[PDB]
């Protein structure tokens, strides 16, 4: 949090999350209940777009987002890049939904059972408090969560190159990927044409080298602390910290937003639709190339305007909470306008 | 009361029931209502068109509770 | 004002969907609510309620005043 | 549903009327253009739009958009107009800034109308948005 | 059974049921009549299916319940699938029927000749007195659950094999599953595929398995008290036994939905409808397959959105009193928004 | 600011951009942030007119004033004034876009983390601490400031000699400017038709001679201060400089319209539209030789009206800023009209 100088700040209802920011049992308990309603979302809307989906018409004449996805990873997916199975489908969001329930139940043990405070706790709880000016704890609950992102990145390279199998935009069919890139040199030249690779030996080869980044990432986050340099350059607040995260995954939203326009590969026009045309107006918005009736919008157009409008919001959040890190008071521009 | 010390006038009859008056001085002479409280808003009072009423009424200290 | 000048399409006309949902929970199919009583599907229509094929044939006439078809005006 | 209405593109008495719209300002085909914007309604009998104001997205722009943009700028001059009458009271003679305004306090007021909301909540909250009753003047019952 | 910081607390009427929780004779006698309640409606509402059976027509489409339940057991259905006879339907509800009176008996035994708390009898009444602190005494009690839970499984795994088998859908006959599935990794594998169980033969041996996994943990729970790592991670208050058996049975009431809706063996289409996919609007509803003539819905279909509601509505309840048994008020909620 | 010899005077809201001045890390995230506002609309309306381009019809016929900037510069035309490229537009319109991003950050940063004045810090940032009285500061940033002006007027030179080239509208080609004319007897010969030039050479040569101009200016005002005919002849105040700057600004806003009405060679017919008839009603406006229906205007009309009337009123707010920086009140009008 920021103070502004008082030991005693109250807060009202409407900034009421921000009394927990030096409470470390209630800063799990939130998180987790988020994550609960996270993967409540990613199960009980598979769910829901189940129930609305037809093999009649593909998912994105449909308004569906969440089996698109899923279709992309090649599951239920006929040869001719159709749907046969909503099994499939139907499996993972179950587990989402049910990992929901006990991510719901371990939010409310440590909102009621475990302590405000893990200072208080003795064993492994005492391990796990986290003040916001420690910056050896931080890097350990940052390399960790490297790992976990690692494995994920990982996880992705372990369907495709073995049991599982991604879906192939070029062919319209379930291919699973034998031998991809492992050239660091190759890699360093996608940054320029990162939203048109059209390649699944590149993608899961770069997963592959991101994911080995983030592991290598991981184990040097909790190992190593911050050195100095971060110290004097970075801020260390409570807020701060959601500063850059929330400048960080807005500009991960921009690139998703625009990732999900204009690439056919991760986002197959049989699964998704065709690929979005960057229009602007009083907003940067990517309209429909095709035009569907009604108001439809083809819900490869509902990604990448809702994660554009995200990522605006969420950069303006970052903007709010890198000024209140700064030392900027907020009531101070109501007084630039006093008598 | 004393001058100054604004009041609100729990007087039911009164214009300024439930308003904030301030007292200009206690005439202690004996008075049944020693008390003129001077408000910030004038009342319905002089004949039809005028602009403005009176804004001093005497009261009595039962009539008054202290609110400064 | 909008009719005196020519465009009585610009008028604000506001179907009362709130009483026209009513005469549909009595019955008047008129306005295409499948509510209750216009709704032959529903528990209050399957009822047996021996007001019911008098009720109905009355409300869907047309030639009595029982409940008229309302609209902007 | 909607059974008694009719969309306005298929309505028949509509597509003989929306043929003799007549140009509401110096446009020539400003009818032509209410004939494309009004076939998208909901029309009845004699090819008129009627409104529906139920609650429905569809019809949002019917009611809702005309709603919230209302209660904003309502909201907004009743707010700067209270803000107003708040700051003038605090003054030597509060009676003179009604009948001759305090412009810069009234424009420096007005542009902060647009954050309204999240300033009638905050008083709502502090309470300085609503009296006590036992604090207002009163009638004699 | 709850205590926020006082004794002698009184609750009202609307809230009545709260009040006995500390007398051992009425909980017995509250339970029992729930007990003689359910098996008066196994009984009541068998004769009420039977009075409304009607076998030109199929067993689903006509919205019984009870009565399919007994046909899939291998009970009236040795001809071609067809309902012959209602003699082994009657049978069923005036045995549960006699067993509501017996039930009914002992309630009211309690309640009103039997003293409301078990502390001040003698005998074996002082054996049988409970209370809301006591390890030992509970482990006791839920041993002796567990047996008769296990007896219960073994019992339709005794009459699968040796009383006549239950009715195969694979077959459209009863036929003996006399061979029985031995082999753990069977039943291991069946965390994933639990739904599409088409093998009879793989059923009855997993009653096996649960029949004796329940009478080991009967003889494990009498004869070994709750330990020091279960009492320090479970409360053991009146509410939290309550919440544990709550949350418990809401895990059974939605695995048992997931079974009525998909399953073709132990739920056959000849008696319960067609299998059900499993929407999703703004609740989870396992809509029908084929329309009905008369606007209503077939018994699978009624047996399974209900029991998805009822085990919806304990979780909720199981969330309603663990809340209250580890202390919060929900008054707290309003405290804060000030 | 012009204080009137009342030393502390407290600015009002609405004059709230004074209260500022004298105070230099104030100064720059003011100007920053503008910079920041300027490179937005640069890359967000060039962004905004490729989603309104089609080539159809003619650019200057749509109300697009951004991309023929970019057509006329030498990039993706398809042929004789078809356009037919959309990237180069999009590369432009997206740099200028994220490098306001940049300088929107730089903004925030001199807002908060730096001091409100440079001279409470220590460094290198101490250096740059200027005062609204010192003669020796203001014409290192003067004489940096030409050496910025100096290489980007020195970069269209190495765009069209090097990079591509300039769309030479008398044979409706992009070319290199392969020789520049560097004589500058007839560069000093075009202070008469300097808005009449149809060469590429000569609009080259001429951009080389003020790139050299401004860079040896500007090595000039940083190596030598101020002299003290300057001192005797210029205020300097800090509303002074300001009063100079828009006067500057507003000869260029005139040029700048003139040049955009009735020049051929670096506003081409085929991209900005037909060049214009400078009429005057009550104001001098521009209107077109031909009459563009549906009531509305080209683009190059857009562009050399909207310039003229930015000048006029950037004349006339230097006419407010050198009579304060003068010693005008301004008080005065209202007290000439109270003693009347
Ligand atoms: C409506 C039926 C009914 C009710 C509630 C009563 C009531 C009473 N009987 Mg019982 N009784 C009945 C039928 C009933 N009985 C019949 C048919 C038999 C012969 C089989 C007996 C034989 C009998 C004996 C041998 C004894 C009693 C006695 C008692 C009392 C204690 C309960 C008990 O142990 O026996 C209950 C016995 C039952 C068979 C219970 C049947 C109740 C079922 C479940 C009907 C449902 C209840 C109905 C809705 C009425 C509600 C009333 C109540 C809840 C307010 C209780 C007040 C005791 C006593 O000493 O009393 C003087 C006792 O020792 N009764
Ligand atoms: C990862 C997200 C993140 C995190 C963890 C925080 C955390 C917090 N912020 Mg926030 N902030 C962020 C993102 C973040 N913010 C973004 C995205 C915005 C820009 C809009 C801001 C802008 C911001 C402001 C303006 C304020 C904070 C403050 C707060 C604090 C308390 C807020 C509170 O009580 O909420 C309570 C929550 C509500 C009252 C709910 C409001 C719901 C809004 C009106 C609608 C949003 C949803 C809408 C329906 C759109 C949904 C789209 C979807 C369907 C696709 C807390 C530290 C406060 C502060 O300074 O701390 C003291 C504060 O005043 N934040
Ligand atoms: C991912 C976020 C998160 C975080 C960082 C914590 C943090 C904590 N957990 Mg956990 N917990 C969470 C989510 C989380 N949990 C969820 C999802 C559940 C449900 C499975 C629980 C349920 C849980 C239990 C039941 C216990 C904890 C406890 C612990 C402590 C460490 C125990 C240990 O080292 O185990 C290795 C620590 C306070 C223990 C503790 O000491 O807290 C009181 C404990 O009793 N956790
Ligand atoms: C900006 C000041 C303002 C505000 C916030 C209020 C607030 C209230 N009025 Mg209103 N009212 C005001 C001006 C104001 N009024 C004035 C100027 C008059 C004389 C016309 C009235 C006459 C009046 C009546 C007769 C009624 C209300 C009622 C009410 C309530 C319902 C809201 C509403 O729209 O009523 C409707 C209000 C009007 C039709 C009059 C509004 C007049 C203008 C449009 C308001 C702004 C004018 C002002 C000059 C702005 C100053 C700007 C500043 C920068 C200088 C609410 C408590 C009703 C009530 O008691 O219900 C609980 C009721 O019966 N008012
Ligand atoms: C196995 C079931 C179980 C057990 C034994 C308990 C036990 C207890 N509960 Mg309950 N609880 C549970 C499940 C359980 N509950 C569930 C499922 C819910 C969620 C709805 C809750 C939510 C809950 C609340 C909100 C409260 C308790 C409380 C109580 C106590 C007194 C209740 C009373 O007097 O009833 C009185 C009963 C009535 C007045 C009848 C109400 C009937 C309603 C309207 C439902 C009617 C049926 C409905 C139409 C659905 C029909 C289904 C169809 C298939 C037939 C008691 C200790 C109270 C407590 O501990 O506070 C001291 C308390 O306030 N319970
Ligand atoms: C299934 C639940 C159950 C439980 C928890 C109890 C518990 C008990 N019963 Mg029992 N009772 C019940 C239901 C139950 N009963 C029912 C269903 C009936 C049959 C109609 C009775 C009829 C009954 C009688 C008639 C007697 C007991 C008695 C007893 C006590 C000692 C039992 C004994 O001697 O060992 C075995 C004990 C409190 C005795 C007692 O202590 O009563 C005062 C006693 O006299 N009960
Ligand atoms: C109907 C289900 C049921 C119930 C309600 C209980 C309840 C209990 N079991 Mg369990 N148990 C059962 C069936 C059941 N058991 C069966 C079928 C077996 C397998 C043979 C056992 C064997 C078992 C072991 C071996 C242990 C428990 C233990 C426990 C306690 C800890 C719970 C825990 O941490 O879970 C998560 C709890 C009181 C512990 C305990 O306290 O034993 C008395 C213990 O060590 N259980
Ligand atoms: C490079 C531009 C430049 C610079 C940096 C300054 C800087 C300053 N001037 Mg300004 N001045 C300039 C240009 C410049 N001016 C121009 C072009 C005008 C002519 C109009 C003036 C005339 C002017 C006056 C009359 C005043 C100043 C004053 C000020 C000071 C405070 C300004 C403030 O807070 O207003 C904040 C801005 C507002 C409150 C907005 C005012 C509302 C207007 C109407 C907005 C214009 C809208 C217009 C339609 C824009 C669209 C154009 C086109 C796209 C259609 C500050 C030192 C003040 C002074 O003397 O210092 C104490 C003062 O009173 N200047
Ligand atoms: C953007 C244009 C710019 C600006 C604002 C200035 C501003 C200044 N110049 Mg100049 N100058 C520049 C570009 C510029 N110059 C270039 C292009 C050159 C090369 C020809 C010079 C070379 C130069 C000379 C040689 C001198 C000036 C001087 C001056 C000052 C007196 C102004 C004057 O002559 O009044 C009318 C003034 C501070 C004098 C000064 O003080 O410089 C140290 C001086 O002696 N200038
Ligand atoms: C949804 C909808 C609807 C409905 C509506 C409703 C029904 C509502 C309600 C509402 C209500 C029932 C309300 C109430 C209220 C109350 C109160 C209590 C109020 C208060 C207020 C206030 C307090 C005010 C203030 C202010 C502001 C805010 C601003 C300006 C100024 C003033 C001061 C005025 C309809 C059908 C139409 C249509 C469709 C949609």
């Amino acid at each position: 949090m920021q103070t502004y100088g008082n030991d005693t700040v109250q807060y009202e209802w409407w900034a009421g999350n921000a009394r927990f920011a030096d409470q470390s049992g209630l800063f799990i308990a939130a998180h987790v209940a988020q994550a609960a309603l996270t993967a409540f979302w990613a199960g009980a809307f598979t769910l829901f777009e189940i129930s609305r989906f037809d093999p009649t018409q593909a998912m994105g004449d449909q308004g569906l987002i969440l089996l698109p996805h899923l279709a992309t990873l090649g599951w239920g997916v006929g040869d001719g890049g159709q749907i046969v199975d909503t099994y499939p489908y139907f499996v993972i969001g179950s587990i989402h939904l049910i990992a929901s329930a006990v991510l719901g139940a371990g939010a409310l043990f440590h909102t009621l059972r475990a302590p405000a405070d893990l200072s208080t706790l003795k064993g492994q709880g005492k391990k796990f408090h986290f003040t916001w000016e420690n910056p050896q704890q931080l890097g350990i609950i940052l390399g960790h969560h490297l790992l976990f992102l690692g494995a994920g990145a990982l996880l992705l390279a372990g369907k495709a190159m073995y049991w599982g199998g991604l879906y192939d935009a070029t062919t319209q069919t379930v291919r699973l990927v034998s031998q991809p890139t492992l050239d660091p040199l190759v890699i360093y030249g996608y940054q320029t044409h990162f939203a048109s690779i059209s390649s699944l030996e590149d993608l899961v080869g770069g997963h592959i080298f991101v994911g080995f980044l983030l592991i290598g990432g991981g184990i040097w986050h909790i190992l190593v602390p911050p050195l100095g340099w971060a110290k004097k350059v970075l801020l260390f607040s409570g807020e701060a910290i959601l500063s850059y995260s929330l400048g960080g995954i807005a500009l991960a939203g921009f690139v998703a937003a625009y990732f999900c326009a204009v690439n056919t590969l991760a986002y197959p026009p049989e699964f998704y639709g065709p690929p979005l045309a960057i229009k602007l107006g009083i907003f940067p918005y990517f309209a429909d190339t095709v035009e569907l009736p009604m108001h439809a919008h083809t819900s490869r157009a509902w990604l990448a305007n809702a994660h554009f409008f995200l990522a605006f919001f969420f950069l303006q959040g970052h903007l709010w909470h890198a000024l209140r890190a700064l030392g900027f008071d907020f009531k101070r521009v109501e007084q630039a306008f006093d008598s | 009361l004393n001058r100054g010390d604004k009041v609100r006038i729990k007087r039911t009859e009164s214009y300024w029931y439930g308003d904030v008056g301030t007292v200009a001085s206690v005439e202690k002479s004996g008075i049944l209502y020693p008390v003129i409280v001077r408000f910030d808003r004038v009342n319905y009072n002089g004949f039809s068109g005028s602009a403005s009423g009176v804004n001093t009424n005497n009261f009595a200290e039962n009539e008054l509770e202290l609110v400064q | 004002v909008v009719v005196a000048f020519g465009t009585p399409e610009k008028q604000i006309l506001i179907e009362p969907v709130f009483a026209q949902w009513i005469q549909a929970t009595s019955g008047k199919a008129l306005y295409g609510f499948d509510v209750l009583l216009s709704n032959p599907d529903s528990i209050a229509s399957t009822t047996g309620a021996a007001w019911l094929p008098g009720w109905l044939d009355a409300i869907n006439s047309g030639t009595n005043s029982l409940f008229l078809t309302i609209g902007p005006g | 549903d909607f059974a008694n209405l009719t969309p306005c593109s298929e309505n028949p008495a509509y597509l003989a009327k929306s043929k003799n719209f007549l140009n509401t300002t110096n446009d020539p085909n400003s009818g032509k253009i209410r004939a494309e914007r009004y076939a998208s309604a909901l029309c009845g009998p004699e090819g008129y739009p009627h409104l529906i104001v139920d609650g429905r997205f569809t019809h949002a722009g019917d009611f809702l958009i005309p709603s919230i943009l209302f209660l904003y700028i309502a909201g907004w001059i009743g707010w700067v107009g209270r803000s107003y009458l708040i700051e003038i009271r605090e003054s030597k003679n509060p009676e003179m800034q009604e009948v001759v305004i305090n412009v810069p306090l009234a424009i420096k007021k007005m542009l902060g109308g647009f954050l309204w909301p999240l300033a009638a909540v905050g008083e709502y909250t502090s309470g300085k948005l609503v009296m006590k009753d036992s604090e207002i003047p009163t009638s004699p019952r």
